[PDB]
């Protein structure tokens, strides 16, 4: 490069930030996605769709762990949702070495949000088109974190990103409550998935990985054609 | 030697629910004292203390630069600091300055901040922990100080006689010491309280 | 390489700025905040702008940024923005305790942000900051201080504030019903749920919306003291009951 | 270890006349206890006007020349004019410090006219000091050369002695002669004595042999 | 029209338009000629003035002591390249311990300009470059460009109206080889006569020759020891 | 609106040092004279109001003890030349132990006159004029932005530069003498302003071989009008 | 690291930029200030007070060292980077030569500053100009100013601000050397001249003196009421 | 090699010094200073090597005038001693080590009289009384046996007395002439210059 | 090597040798050692030649730039301090210097004293070199501030004369300086072979 360096995001004479705004539109026709806190681990659950017959499933992966007790999905873009985790898989271990200690859940959306702040107020390069949603049980309470590309981050009980995000709101404010178990969460996030999704739902359809205390896990497309019956 | 530039000792004591620990007060140059009031234990928050003994540029160096740290710890999170991440923390600070390293040997002493749970630490130079459950001792006249707690601690310990006992092995071991003297402060903390005591020492 | 530069420097022809105008009107929307002293204490008064019934709020903590152990601060603006200022303003504070051993004094920290935040308007065509905040704090020389921060790196010295557009309807109140060191901490209290009553267009002003965060003198610790949600319902039926009393008269 | 420097030897002398300036020198380029060659001149014409010598250390001697040629140029193209003898002497003076903490090994002596048609002698040290001279004698045997022409030149320590001026003749027989005492007792004074006369109509070269020993 | 603004910008057509603007500066420049023999190589200037009282301009300077070049266009191009053609000279000087042939000193100019007439942001040098010395091969006169395209000519004219220059050359090329110093300085300056108005020429005020042979160092001569060639001359016909 | 730097025209000179020669008609004039005997140097300063002290505004400033500047055009652009010309003949002494010729001071300058760019800005705005008395006698040169270098014989710019130029080239041969070319420069000076002559208006500076120095207290410039 | 120049030449000759943010010079409140023999008087205007708000936080009157003292105009952020700049290099020019700091010297440090920071590349201007008033070793009192192209220009008064050329108008036609010879009166000067600045009734002036041998003394809000009430005594014998 | 005095008081700072500056040999200046005012309550002595006591004193100086100028007060004495030892600290694993050895004896309008110490390793100590030199070898037995905290300033000049007439008792140096300061509620208080008489 | 210098009622008295020698070989006897910075300060040399010879030549480079930025001329204490700093921040790589600076200023007459060591004085009397030890007491012994100018020189031109007498390393001639209040002149230059039977008898 030459070191011209200026933002190309500035503000609007409304007051705004045009480029923002644009890159949550990317978000919202992402593909749909869930998540549901209930009281003893965290549910994620997402909508994976092989456009075609010679696809192969076991190679790509949405549900992915950060630690052995925090996993993170999205709802965007493929190819940068790759970067923030490899940024992420990194910044979760200099905590480690400096600490001898697993990093809190809490501790990364602090610091994975400030890269992506940072990153779009920096010179010369379009923000992220990647919103995620960020598990773990940590020191027994379990938490679920969502950040965006606006750098901005919450703390939900249960949300929804992806397209009908605010259908599936609607749906999570009625069927859900206040406490739960891990099993009913499960059954409500495949209930919220099944109101959006296509006609056929299969082991491969969907994606489910769940947080216990006893860990992060991942789940088999074994278990998840044993739990698709009684189906929704 | 650098060590035994200014000289000084650092002890700490585990007893059944509370943790005991004492130093000295002297600050000297190598054969003339100049003060009795040389501060050599440092508070890290509640029922959590820190000795350092060595060279005393790097006893108030080292004592700033942990306090910087443990700051800004204490308000990204909101909780309080846990002993375990101390000890990592001042292990990180000690290796840093692998070559060009600090003259002093930290001495950690401090309960649970969720139950009455009992640590103690020592770490090197260069940033070697090492846990135990008895005692920890750092400074010049480390052997006397050895024979002290090897023949005088017991397991399950009152806060009463863990004073007697951390009393008596200070005030032996550091009057057979030379460069090292002037009265001795111990802290005794537990659960509920904090109590500070300065004990009546030879001033020779 | 040339044609793709938006000249966020340049003044503009009438001869003034032209980008932190934009920049200033942003933090009328989204956020009201105030905060009032007149005698030992102050207070903080906040505005939950989101207060969607799906959030944890196991934060325990908010837009009340306790970045000393003397001073907090009140952000209103892009929330992000805030936390790069955040981070760095509370180093800039711990940066001086390790070369002074002494805490710092509450105005020399905000002229120490004030500098950054010029910075970005002087040279580069970086992007400026949409964030104004304000401060509380005690010192060894003043004592209870509040000041007001602006994206310009303007500042100043104040006793009753305001961000919000909302609250620019607030200045009118402030000027109507304040007093000169008579701040009983009920009477300073009573006032902010006075204000918030009528500038926010809530109705009945429901306690999840607001919160409240004083600072009191205590010995030697300088209590900072986020008060909870059930002595905020209390304080409101307080004000509904001094509203029914007051229109007796009528 | 590796000794940068080594000693090589040879013998400057340099006078300034009223009109003139003769600088002479020997050609015998030694090492240790061996002789390298017979032909090494150390006289080097700068100018129409001006000659340098230079002693010592010969891989700094090679090195010293080759910038002030340099430099001689790069004030003719910046100038439109040429050196004076003196500008010469203040130029090499910030060189020689320029290296202060790695030195050369090199005794500098500068003949030549000034702007005025009068010999000058500039004598030098390997740091960089100097001052204007009306004769000096550098290198191996210099401490053989200095004393007699405080006698001879100088007039020195005689009495009811005048002062006439040095002519250019008596000052070629008083330089043939103090280089044939100079290789009776130094082993560095070799055979041909190369002497360079600046006159005010041009430079001439002489060569006289010397004893081969 | 849009796409003539940078050098970095190729045309339609495919001919980058800012090399095209600067032969234009070339072309306002003052004329000179150069020519050699087998043994001599001599090139003549023209000088301007700006006004009555100022100086005249000066054209050829001096380099190394057998290359000396002409100018025209910029001055700032002109003294710039002239630091770095010095710059070449003594260090080959210095490491080497021999001067310069004149033909690979020229393809070092030509990677020197090459730079600037790619990247952005980068001027090229609006410049006139003559060139004449001796390799150990004899004379030598080059021609140069702001497109880089270094010409090995035997006689050239760059400058304001140096087309009437060319066309004398070549009805004379033939006699540029036999002929000695001081019919080959005045066939030379015949040339420049017929790239003026036809009522002034050369009156010791506004001409130089420099001359570089195989017993002579280069030299420049202007307006006093020029008067002695400047006799034996034929005015112009009507 | 907005063309390169860096860039010639079409038509083939330049785009922005072609304005810069136009900055120069909006200072004030000046006008030196070099005579065989010395160099005189004359300026108008162009006093606005009478609460403003005249002595702080300056147009003749040294170089070195023989050599003296003119300049006309923006003020303290003109400050970053003088400084510099100032430092390099102060190298040139403590090199050589001999003082910088006049011509070759105005090399050392005209280098970074056209050096402006984005790696390793914008061209100057100021003319200058140079006199002094070196080794061939008195000197006097003349510059500009565009880095073009010259030696005139009476050079006068300023906003009146050219009617300034026209009549000086009538009373102007090589064998004056210096008071004679002193008061011959007011003469154009009065014709060129606007208000009268006075104290306060002009400043003089005369460098000689003999007065090695350029001297020019007040009221030896009201014994100079008193006699015109 | 950002390679865009910002003032270029217009076609007319003349610099945008420069002549772009006098204005904002113009849009500030007004600031005179006059010399004396023995004491020099500086007073801004238009305080314009909340009236139930702080004001020892906008001080427009500060001071280098212990013989230089600031007023400026402006924007108020571009001279807090000036004036804390300044603080550095007048106290770091005694930790070299041990003398005091000259008044001439000081001006030609921030005019330096602030030419280099037009002629560089991404870069506004400064918007302030600022008074340099100081009585230095000899004790010869004198002032200074500068401007946004940076050129230090002594005067003898000054007059900036909203209203600069009315002010600068008085004192136009009030070139007594009488004025100049009492203190008080040179005070009652430029309360006089400042009564011709915007309302003026007695709490929007702020005036500060310096007597050459002591810091800079900041008359109270009751010296004005008595200052401005002889000068309506003065008023009165028009008649 | 030169002597310093530190006498500490209920509400007053009592300083000494000496006036010699040695050589090799020689005395070349005997009315030298090592004292150098930080601010209006705060003094400054300085001991070390020959090149390092003029820059350090003249770099911790212009530092805390910096803080009075911009902030509008001054420094207490607990805050200008703690600057001091940072940047001694800081530079000395560096390559240009430095070497003094000198206090602070300050006022402070809240907490009143303090002093301080300092080695040339940048060590902090708050005493009650400090001395410097060879002459602390033998001047720190007398200021321990009279001393009382409740001491006036007019048995303290006394007190002085008695521990500079062992100086000339027993000593290998000259040290003729000690210049005093006294600091209080008042600020800088020059005392006489305390002499012998040679003849 | 042997200097001194010394202020009184009538300015400052310079005087120094003349002779510069390498081991116990005589290099020179006319070294000229008072070295001649501006029409109104005087600098000397001390021990490294070379290096004296650069850094007060250096000097007066900073000196002549200040006067041309501030229209006058610079005071004594301010060169002394602009040599101490420079030669500081080659501290410990062996420069030898041990100078002094001397001057008519505003504040009166000045005199200062630099060393390579960081050393920054002022004074009244002083004496720099191998042979100084012998110029201090000869000089003490006569040295009034109320001297005249006569009496003034045959003082200081005595003590180069006792001290070279004694000294192996100190010789040559005498060379004597007066610095007044419009500038400094030379006074006079003396031959040590010339002064011994002056003060024979």
């Amino acid at each position: 490069e030459r070191g011209y360096s200026f933002s190309l995001t500035t503000f609007s004479p409304s007051g705004k930030l045009v480029q923002i705004e644009y890159a949550l539109a990317a978000v919202a026709g992402g593909a749909p996605s869930v998540g549901i806190k209930a009281a003893n681990g965290v549910v994620l659950a997402t909508e994976k769709k092989q456009k075609s017959i010679l696809y192969d499933e076991r190679s790509v992966h949405k549900v992915e762990p950060i630690t052995k007790h925090i996993g993170l999905v999205y709802s965007g873009m493929g190819p940068d949702y790759r970067v923030l985790v490899h940024r992420a898989r990194k910044l979760a271990q200099q905590y480690y070495l400096v600490y001898q200690e697993p990093i809190p859940t809490a501790q990364l959306v602090q610091r994975v949000a400030s890269v992506m702040q940072e990153y779009t107020q920096s010179g010369g390069v379009r923000p992220f088109g990647v919103s995620l949603l960020i598990c773990g049980w940590n020191e027994g309470r379990p938490y679920l974190f969502q950040s965006d590309p606006s750098g901005a981050y919450f703390a939900w009980k249960a949300t929804a990103m992806g397209k009908n995000y605010v259908n599936g709101k609607t749906f999570l404010e009625k069927r859900y409550n206040e406490d739960l178990e891990l099993e009913d969460a499960i059954h409500t996030a495949i209930l919220t998935l099944k109101e959006s999704f296509e006609g056929q739902m299969t082991e491969d359809n969907i994606e489910v990985g769940i947080c216990n205390e006893a860990g992060f896990r991942r789940l088999t497309p074994t278990e998840v054609k044993d739990y698709l019956a009684a189906i929704a | 030697s650098i060590m035994s530039y200014n000289g000084g000792a650092v002890m700490a004591m585990k007893g059944k629910n509370c943790v005991a620990i004492a130093a000295d007060r002297r600050f000297g140059i190598q054969a003339q004292m100049v003060t009795t009031d040389f501060q050599k234990i440092f508070p890290m928050g509640d029922r959590l203390y820190i000795g350092l003994a060595g060279l005393a540029t790097d006893v108030q160096t080292v004592a700033q630069r942990l306090k910087f740290r443990l700051n800004l710890y204490e308000l990204k999170e909101g909780r309080q600091i846990k002993p375990y991440t101390l000890m990592s923390m001042v292990a990180n600070l000690l290796y840093e300055k692998r070559f060009g390293p600090y003259y002093t040997e930290p001495v950690i002493a401090g309960l649970d901040p969720k139950t009455f749970k009992p640590f103690i630490c020592s770490l090197d130079l260069i940033g070697c922990p090492m846990v135990t459950d008895d005692f920890v001792v750092s400074g010049t006249c480390a052997e006397q100080m050895y024979g002290m707690c090897e023949s005088l601690w017991e397991p399950n310990m009152d806060p009463d006689h863990l004073f007697e006992t951390i009393s008596q092995a200070m005030l032996n071991a550091v009057d057979r010491d030379a460069v090292s003297g002037m009265g001795v402060i111990v802290h005794i903390i537990e659960k509920d309280k904090i109590t500070t005591r300065t004990l009546k020492a030879r001033m020779d | 390489s040339r044609r793709y530069d938006s000249r966020t420097t340049i003044f503009s022809p009438e001869g003034r700025l032209y980008q932190v105008e934009y920049a200033m009107e942003a933090i009328g929307h989204a956020g009201t905040c105030l905060g009032i002293l007149a005698n030992d204490g102050v207070l903080l008064a906040a505005e939950r702008r989101n207060i969607h019934k799906l959030l944890d709020e196991v934060f325990f903590s908010e837009k009340i940024y306790k970045l000393n152990e003397d001073m907090a601060c009140s952000v209103a603006g892009i929330t992000s923005d805030a936390n790069v200022l955040t981070n760095e303003l509370r180093l800039i504070a711990q940066r001086y305790l390790l070369q002074y051993q002494e805490p710092i004094p509450c105005e020399q920290l905000v002229t120490a942000l004030c500098d950054i935040k010029q910075a970005y308007t002087q040279f580069g065509g970086k992007r400026p900051f949409g964030v104004s905040l304000l401060y509380i704090g005690w010192d060894k020389h003043y004592g209870f201080q509040l000041y007001q921060s602006d994206p310009s790196g303007n500042y100043g010295g104040w006793k009753a504030t305001c961000i919000g557009n909302n609250s620019a309807a607030a200045v009118s109140m402030l000027k109507q019903d304040y007093k000169e060191g008579e701040m009983t901490l009920k009477s300073a209290l009573a006032l902010a749920i006075k204000v918030l009553n009528k500038t926010m267009d809530v109705s009945k002003l429901s306690a999840e919306k607001v919160e409240i965060a004083t600072l009191t003198r205590e010995n030697g610790k300088t209590v900072i003291r986020v008060l909870k949600q059930k002595e905020v319902e209390q304080l409101i039926k307080k004000h509904e009951e001094e509203e029914a009393k007051a229109e007796r008269e009528k | 270890r590796f000794s940068p420097y080594v000693f090589n030897g040879g013998t400057i002398l340099a006078i300034a006349g009223e009109d003139f300036a003769i600088v002479a020198s020997d050609t015998r380029l030694s090492e240790g206890f061996s002789i390298h060659t017979r032909d090494s001149p150390k006289c080097y014409k700068l100018t129409d006007k001006t000659v340098i010598g230079c002693s010592g250390f010969h891989g700094d001697c090679l090195t010293l020349t080759k910038i002030i040629e340099a430099r001689l140029k790069m004030y003719k193209h910046s100038n439109n004019k040429a050196m004076t003898t003196g500008a010469i002497a203040a130029m090499l003076s910030t060189i020689l410090y320029s290296r202060r903490f790695f030195p050369y090994y090199v005794y500098n002596i500068i003949g030549g006219l000034d702007e005025e048609g009068k010999g000058a002698v500039y004598s030098f040290d390997p740091v960089g000091s100097y001052q204007r001279d009306s004769f000096k004698a550098g290198g191996s045997a210099s401490a053989m050369l200095q004393p007699l022409l405080d006698n001879q030149v100088g007039f020195k320590n005689m009495q009811n002695v005048e002062h006439v001026p040095l002519s250019l003749d008596r000052a070629m027989r008083l330089v043939k002669d103090v280089f044939i005492s100079a290789a009776e007792r130094d082993v560095y004074t070799g055979d041909a004595l190369r002497i360079c006369i600046v006159t005010k109509e041009g430079i001439r070269e002489e060569t006289v042999s010397l004893r081969k020993d | 029209n849009q796409y003539d603004n940078d050098v970095t910008v190729w045309s339609p057509q495919g001919r980058i338009h800012q090399i095209e603007y600067a032969m234009e500066a070339v072309k306002q420049g003052s004329a000179t000629v150069g020519l050699k023999s087998k043994t001599h190589a001599v090139l003549v200037a023209l000088k301007r003035a700006q006004s009555e009282l100022a100086a005249h301009q000066k054209k050829i300077l001096h380099v190394d002591n057998h290359i000396g070049i002409s100018i025209a266009g910029l001055t700032a191009d002109a003294r710039l390249l002239c630091n770095f053609m010095r710059q070449e000279c003594l260090d080959s000087r210095f490491v080497f311990d021999r001067p310069l042939p004149v033909s690979r000193l020229v393809s070092l100019i030509g990677s020197k300009t090459q730079i600037p007439t790619q990247r952005y942001g980068r001027r090229p040098y609006g410049v006139g470059l003559l060139i004449a010395g001796y390799d150990d091969m004899g004379p030598h006169i080059f021609q140069t460009c702001p497109s880089a395209n270094y010409f090995d000519c035997r006689a050239m004219s760059i400058g304001a109206r140096s087309q009437s220059a060319r066309t004398y050359l070549e009805r004379h090329m033939s006699e540029f080889m036999e002929c000695n110093l001081n019919e080959l300085v005045k066939h030379g300056l015949r040339a420049l006569r017929e790239t003026l108005p036809a009522e002034q020429d050369l009156t010791t005020k506004n001409v130089s020759i420099g001359i570089v042979g195989k017993d002579l160092e280069f030299t420049i001569y202007d307006d006093d020891d020029v008067s002695p060639f400047l006799e034996g001359l034929e005015e112009r016909p009507q | 609106y907005d063309r390169g730097v860096n860039t010639f025209s079409p038509e083939g000179r330049l785009f922005q040092v072609e304005y810069a020669i136009e900055a120069i008609k909006l200072g004030s004039t000046a006008i030196g004279i070099q005579t065989s005997e010395g160099v005189c140097l004359a300026v108008e300063k162009r006093i606005t109001s009478p609460l403003m002290e005249p002595s702080s505004i300056e147009k003749i400033v040294e170089i070195d003890a023989h050599i003296g500047c003119a300049m006309s055009g923006l003020i303290a652009d003109a400050k970053t030349l003088i400084d510099k010309a100032r430092v390099e003949t102060q190298n040139h002494w403590f090199t050589y132990n001999e003082t910088m010729t006049v011509e070759s001071v105005t090399q050392a300058v005209s280098n970074l006159a056209l050096q402006f760019g984005e790696e390793d800005s914008r061209p100057f705005g100021v003319a200058l004029l140079f006199g002094g008395v070196d080794e061939k006698g008195p000197q006097l040169f003349h510059m500009d932005p565009s880095g073009t270098f010259v030696q005139c014989d009476a050079r006068a710019i300023g906003s009146a530069s050219e009617g300034a130029q026209s009549s000086l080239q009538e009373v102007y041969h090589k064998s004056m003498t210096l008071k004679e070319a002193i008061k011959s420069s007011l003469i154009i000076l009065k014709q060129v302003m606007e208000e009268k002559l006075n104290a306060t208006n002009i400043e003089l500076a005369t460098v000689q071989p003999g007065q090695n120095f350029h001297m020019f207290t007040k009221e030896e410039l009201e014994e100079v009008i008193k006699d015109i | 690291s950002y390679d865009r120049a910002i003032t270029v030449f217009s076609p007319d000759g003349h610099l945008f930029q420069v002549e772009y943010a006098q204005e904002a010079v113009k849009k500030g409140s007004t600031a005179v200030g006059v010399r004396g023999r023995d004491i020099v008087v500086l007073g801004v205007e238009k305080k314009s007070v909340a009236k139930l708000q702080d004001e020892r936080t906008v001080r427009k009157i500060c001071a280098l060292d212990d013989n230089v003292c600031m007023a400026f105009a402006g924007l108020t952020a571009d001279a807090r980077i000036v004036i804390n700049r300044a603080r550095v290099e007048c106290q770091s020019h005694r930790l070299t030569v041990e003398d005091p700091v000259t008044v001439e010297y000081i001006t030609r440090y921030i005019a330096s500053l602030k030419q280099r920071y037009t002629q560089s590349n991404g870069r506004r201007p400064f918007g302030i100009s600022a008074l340099i008033v100081g009585f230095d070793f000899d004790g010869t009192p004198r002032l200074y100013q500068t401007d946004p192209s940076g050129t230090y220009h002594a005067w003898k008064a000054n007059a900036i601000g909203r209203g600069a050329k009315s002010v600068r108008e008085f004192l136009e036609k009030n070139y007594t050397d009488e004025a100049i010879e009492t203190d008080d009166l040179t005070i009652k000067l430029v309360i006089k001249a400042l009564l011709e600045v915007v309302q003026s009734g007695g709490k929007n002036i702020e005036l500060a003196v310096m007597r050459r041998d002591q810091s800079l003394k900041i008359l109270n809000p009751e010296e004005i009421e008595k200052y401005v009430a002889e000068i309506e005594k003065e008023k009165e014998e028009n008649e | 090699m030169e002597y310093l005095i530190g006498i500490q008081g209920p509400d007053y700072v009592l300083v000494a010094s000496d006036r010699v500056a040695a050589s090799n040999i020689v005395q070349m200046k005997d009315d030298h200073d090592k004292m150098f005012k930080m601010s209006e309550k705060i003094l400054l002595l300085c001991v070390g090597e020959a090149g390092d006591t003029v820059q350090f004193a003249e770099y911790i100086q212009k530092n805390v005038q910096l803080y009075k100028m911009r902030n509008g007060y001054e420094l207490s004495p607990t805050a200008a001693a703690n600057f001091t030892r940072r940047n001694l600290a800081d530079c000395l694993r560096s390559r240009t080590p430095y070497h003094v050895n000198l206090l602070l004896a300050g006022y402070d309008e809240h907490e009143g009289p303090a002093l301080y110490y300092m080695d040339y390793l940048a060590a902090l100590a708050k005493a009650p009384f400090a001395a410097h030199g060879y002459g602390a070898f033998l001047t720190l037995s007398i200021l321990d046996r009279y001393y009382t905290p409740t001491i006036s300033r007019e048995r303290a000049v006394e007190l002085l007395r008695k521990c500079l007439e062992e100086l000339q008792k027993r000593f290998i140096l000259n040290l003729p002439t000690f210049s005093v300061r006294i600091i209080d509620k008042n600020g800088i208080h020059d005392l006489d210059n305390i002499s012998f008489p040679k003849q | 090597t042997t200097t001194l210098a010394f202020k009184f009622r009538h300015g400052v008295i310079v005087a120094a040798d003349s002779r510069a020698t390498a081991g116990a070989y005589i290099a020179s006897q006319t070294v000229k050692k008072v070295i001649e910075i501006n029409p109104y300060l005087l600098g000397t040399m001390a021990g490294g030649a070379a290096d004296c010879s650069f850094w007060e030549r250096l000097l007066a480079r900073q000196c002549r730039i200040y006067e041309l930025r501030n229209k006058e001329r610079i005071s004594v204490a301010a060169a002394s301090k602009l040599l101490a700093n420079m030669v500081y921040q080659y501290k410990g790589m062996g420069l030898s210097m041990g100078t002094m600076i001397c001057g008519w200023d505003k504040r009166g007459p000045g005199l200062y004293y630099v060393d390579s060591e960081g050393n920054r004085i002022s004074g009244a009397t002083f004496s720099v070199g191998s042979g100084s030890v012998y110029a201090y007491g000869v000089m003490d012994r006569g040295y009034s501030y109320d001297l005249e100018v006569e009496q003034a020189y045959d003082l200081a031109r005595r003590a180069i004369y006792q001290a070279t007498y004694r000294d192996a390393y100190s010789g040559g001639a005498v060379n004597l300086y007066h610095v007044r209040e419009d500038g400094w002149i030379r006074v006079s230059s003396d031959n040590v072979a010339d002064l011994h039977e002056k003060y024979s008898g």
